[PDB]
RNA sequence: CCCGCAGAAGAAGCACCGGCUAACUCCGUGCCAGCAGCCGCGGUAAUACGGAGGGUGCAAGCGUUAAUCGGAAUUACUGGGCGUAAAGCGCACGCAGGCGGUUUGUUAAGUCAGAUGUGAAAUCCCCGGGCUCAACCUGGGAACUGCAUCUGAUACUGGCAA
RNA sequence: UAGCUAGUAGGUGGGGUAACGGCUCACCUAGGCGACGAUCCCUAGCUGGUCUGAGAGGAUGACCAGCCACACUGGAACUGA
């Protein structure tokens, strides 16, 4: 049931006395399309091994998002290093309007309609961390009413 | 019920004429800050009463000179 | 020099919540008391009180639900350098209604929901989420 | 001077006039004082075809406005059909 | 202003039966449906996200025989209308007259339906409508004028349409060769292999 | 950054400058070729690029690149030039339009014929 | 606009295929010829040059050039920064200017609420109608975020008094 | 581009205009504008609107419509509502 997605794979290098050693890193995101999403970063000598390790790591360390009918509860802002992300709930049918990393994470987390935009650096790793952080720091009417000691009707 | 303005005398060095200053508090179009703005008028004052510093009510009337088109109505806080 | 006591009050609330303090204290004024009443009725602080005859001190007892602070974010909107006024139509929706903006209308200080229901505008003191 | 006449709007070969009261000196489609109705010569069935505000027209005529021949015929037709 | 090329080549490139042939035979018996056209067809194209969006949009366009300018105008109208943009776009496309006559069965394919419409075989509400993109409204009646009612292609296509699945938003009498557009179709009535959200995102890029 | 500071001195836009000044906001310009010659590109390239010094109808004298394989351009030939710079060729910011007034289409072309002014073969 | 005759008969091109960017092979050339928006390509296996086949995108158009906005949060009001990346005056005093602890009263200037007048028509938007459809034309509405006047509220800011 | 202005700012009287007025003349007073940008230089017809933009904004003022100015260059009056 877990949809998985590879966002980026890069070839990093490490200069040694005998020459250069090229290894491959893979950033992947996995999610159950119904409010649970995690990201993993995997490092290996080859691309298949790197994606395998990243998929396993992302299949672990998932977190839970409070989704409202495939859309966000309210506008959220997220930030990690030099990437700042803004996500807004949108009416049904607009689809997912977001850049590549945000597109992947939201599509795998199960948000079907959202307006998004990334400011600052669009480096995929930090963009994924920031959007996941923003999705996690989002509160729903149930929890907000419980936290403030009110009913959901009282909060409207 | 007659449209009038209320300002402060800035000079009374002319015969039958004062230059008052109407101050208006207006929001800046772009930045939203409320900025103080001044408009300088020349006012005809028969009897040459009004002194510098007074608060005067002025009413717009027919032209009386090249630049004078406002006339004095009363003096408020005549104390300088 | 202290030129925004309301902003100072919000800053004390924010810092006390970040430092897990049970209660915070500040010099009192009637605007501060009105704001604290609004916060108490909206359920963002647990309690407030005033102690003192000549120099009243406002004490707010802060609220935590699951260890975490109740007030997630609180930001002064109208400030001495830039006053913000909104007509009844343009009153903001903070966190799409999950939070509250404190608006000072002509009938007293209230939330944006109360001002929109009463058909009034006014000054925007702060947002609370 | 002040007259009530038709300004020719619409497209090529499909006219649609706008009964407006205007100063005679102005252009046909130019400055006008008030719009008092419309007239569609290529009108089909179940369409108004001709709508004139008789009250405002009477007001302007009483103020001295003249009526172009076509507008007079339209007024006659309206008051004869209804 | 109309695609006159090989249709099964389109169906192979999209990798799906687009119903561009009458259905007397199997598309696998008429072509190598599993292989993309051209010399390098056996290749496995790892099409990117832009690739999948483009392929979806092209699939819908090649299903309905609509060029890009008109399709984009359709999208603008659908997004302007209230509701859901993808369902509105599919509703407009289904409301195309060619599509309607193909659905009711006076044509083996939409190309044949369009040929009838163009050659003035079709009447909506009693008047001959030549324009293929004409938008039929609910409660409209679409009938074939007699001088083409005698034509055999209509009969053969009607038999094929009886063979096919029947629409739920159209009611047809084959003997009278007339039909009624009862209501606008829905996403419950439209083929779920289409993914309109890809098209919405594509045109919102 | 302060509102008061911006009130006293608004944000001042960086004034964009055009990369093809001799065109004077025109899509093309006619000129009279003053010298046809070859030049050497900047390295990491090595070739003999064909350029011409041209006097434009507005008084500008500019260097224009002659693309394609084969040119009949000599002194006093009237050509049409368009924008577009040859990156590895300092001082050259324009292209000659082949198939225009006197720049004939390159012979024996079958692709980009519209780009090189070549009529359709029979 | 309608009817009749004849006969598929009179009607498909342009750009691109190294990445960004949808779509790849062969042959010719060999740091030359040349390509090029950027990164970049070409020194004898070139998917980047030229031709061919195949394919992709638009289509009576298709490309190139010029120009504006966008992307550019890259003049940042919404919406930015200033230890080391560009960026705190050597340091202080201080006029104009910007901001103002706390309570009560009064005013109603800012602020808010309502009403009237005006904000030309066309244009944009919504619901309809007419040209076979559309473009187009057109009825009604909404809008024109504004301005001025009158009547109220006084919380906050301002004025005045203590 | 930091100072500009002698009919220059105001006043009494006469004349002038369809009309108020330094509009003009005589006299008197010594003012008036300006750092909330006067004066000077460069560019420019203004608007409803058009394009772009999620919006705020940015660019723009072809066609249609309202207003202004000009009619080879400079000046002036006559006729006339
Ligand atoms: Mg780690
Ligand atoms: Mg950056
Ligand atoms: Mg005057
Ligand atoms: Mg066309
Ligand atoms: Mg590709
Ligand atoms: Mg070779
Ligand atoms: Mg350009
Ligand atoms: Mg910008
Ligand atoms: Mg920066
Ligand atoms: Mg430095
Ligand atoms: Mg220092
Ligand atoms: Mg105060
Ligand atoms: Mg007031
Ligand atoms: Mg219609
Ligand atoms: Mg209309
Ligand atoms: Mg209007
Ligand atoms: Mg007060
Ligand atoms: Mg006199
Ligand atoms: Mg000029
Ligand atoms: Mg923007
Ligand atoms: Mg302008
Ligand atoms: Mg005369």
């Amino acid at each position: 049931e877990l949809q998985e997605k590879l966002i980026a794979v890069n070839r990093v290098s490490k200069t040694v006395k005998g020459g250069r050693i090229f290894s491959f890193t893979a950033l992947t995101v996995v999610g159950d399309g119904n409010g649970r999403v995690g990201f993993g970063y995997g490092k290996a000598r080859e691309v298949p091994a790197a994606i395998q390790k990243a998929m396993e790591k992302a299949r672990r360390n998932m977190i839970n998002v409070a989704l409202n009918n495939g859309t966000l509860q309210h506008p959220v802002k997220g930030v990690h290093t030099g990437s700042r992300v803004f996500m807004q709930p949108a009416s049904e049918g607009t689809g997912i309007i977001a850049g590549g990393a945000m597109r992947a994470v939201l599509e795998v987390a199960g948000v079907h309609n959202v307006l998004a935009k990334a400011y600052g650096s669009t480096n995929p790793i930090n963009v994924v961390r920031a959007t996941i952080d923003g999705l996690e720091n989002m509160n729903s009417p149930e929890m907000v009413a419980a936290k403030r000691g009110k009913s959901v009707e009282e909060i409207l | 019920k007659i449209r009038t303005l209320q300002g402060r005398v800035v000079s009374d060095k002319m015969e039958k004429s004062i230059v008052v200053a109407i101050e208006r508090f207006v929001k800046h179009p772009i930045y939203g800050k409320f900025i103080k703005r001044t408009t300088k008028l020349h006012v005809h004052d028969e009897n040459n009463e009004c002194g510098i510093g007074d608060v005067v009510e002025i009413r717009e009337c027919r032209p009386l000179s090249k630049t004078k088109s406002w006339t004095l109505v009363r003096v408020v806080e005549k104390a300088v | 020099s202290m030129q925004d006591p309301i902003a100072d009050m919000l800053t004390r609330i924010r810092n006390g919540q970040a430092a897990n303090k049970a209660a915070v204290t500040m010099p009192s004024s009637k605007l501060k008391v009105a704001i604290a009443n609004v916060l108490k009725e909206e359920g963002f602080i647990e309690d407030f009180k005033v102690e003192g005859d000549t120099k009243p001190e406002l004490e707010l007892t802060l609220k935590y639900f699951q260890g975490k602070a109740v007030v997630e974010s609180i930001q002064r909107v109208s400030r001495p350098g830039l006053r913000i006024y909104k007509r009844k139509d343009e009153l903001p929706k903070v966190m799409a209604g999950l939070g509250i903006a404190v608006v000072s209308t002509s009938k007293g200080v209230m939330t944006d929901r109360a001002a929109r229901q009463a058909g009034l505008g006014g000054e925007i003191i702060c947002y609370v989420a | 001077m002040v007259t009530i006449r038709l300004a020719r709007h619409g497209a090529k070969k499909r006219p649609f006039y706008q009964v407006v009261v205007a100063d005679s000196r102005n252009a046909r489609n130019g400055r006008f004082i008030e719009r008092v109705g419309f007239f569609n010569p290529i009108a089909s069935e179940k369409e108004e075809g001709t709508r004139l505000d008789l009250d405002r027209i009477a007001h302007w005529v009483g103020q001295g406005a003249t009526i172009s021949d076509r507008v007079a015929a339209l007024i006659k037709e309206v008051n004869k059909a209804a | 202003a109309r695609y006159l090329g090989p249709k099964l080549k389109l169906s192979r490139r999209e990798g799906t039966d687009l119903f561009l042939k009458s259905g007397v035979r199997a598309i696998d018996t008429k072509c190598k449906i599993e292989q993309a056209p051209g010399q390098h067809g056996a290749r496995k194209p790892r099409l990117s996200d832009y690739g999948v969006q483009l392929r979806e949009k092209q699939k819908v366009r090649r299903i309905y025989g609509v060029l890009e300018r008109q399709f984009r105008n359709y999208y603008k109208e659908a997004a302007r209308l209230k509701g859901n943009t993808g369902e509105n776009l599919l509703a407009l496309l289904e409301g195309r007259l060619d599509n309607v006559v193909y659905r009711m069965g006076f044509g083996a394919t939409r190309a044949e339906a369009r040929q009838l419409v163009s050659h003035k075989a079709i009447m909506v509400n009693g008047r001959v409508v030549n324009i293929a993109s004409y938008q039929v409204s609910p409660n409209d009646v679409v009938s074939i004028r007699e001088k083409a009612k005698k034509q055999s292609r209509v009969k053969a296509a009607l038999e094929l349409a009886e063979q096919r699945e029947k629409p739920t938003w159209l009611e047809v009498d084959a003997g009278k060769m007339e039909g009624t557009f009862k209501r606008k179709p829905e996403r419950s009535d439209l083929s779920a292999d289409i993914n309109e959200h890809l098209i919405v995102e594509l045109y919102s890029k | 950054a302060t509102v008061n500071q911006l009130v006293r001195k608004p944000r001042a836009r960086k004034v964009a400058k055009s990369n093809v000044p001799a065109l004077e906001a025109c899509p093309q310009k006619r000129g009279v070729c003053t010298r046809v010659y070859t030049t050497t590109p900047k390295k990491p390239n090595s070739a003999l690029r064909k350029v011409c010094r041209v006097r434009l109808t507005n008084g500008f004298e500019v260097t224009s690149y002659i693309g394609g394989e084969g040119h009949n351009l000599q002194e006093h030939s009237v050509i049409l030039i368009r924008g577009g710079r040859v990156k590895d060729l300092p001082g050259v910011r324009y292209h000659t339009v082949r198939g225009a007034l006197d720049c004939s289409g390159v012979k024996d072309r079958k692709q980009a014929r519209s780009k090189y002014g070549v009529k359709r073969p029979k």
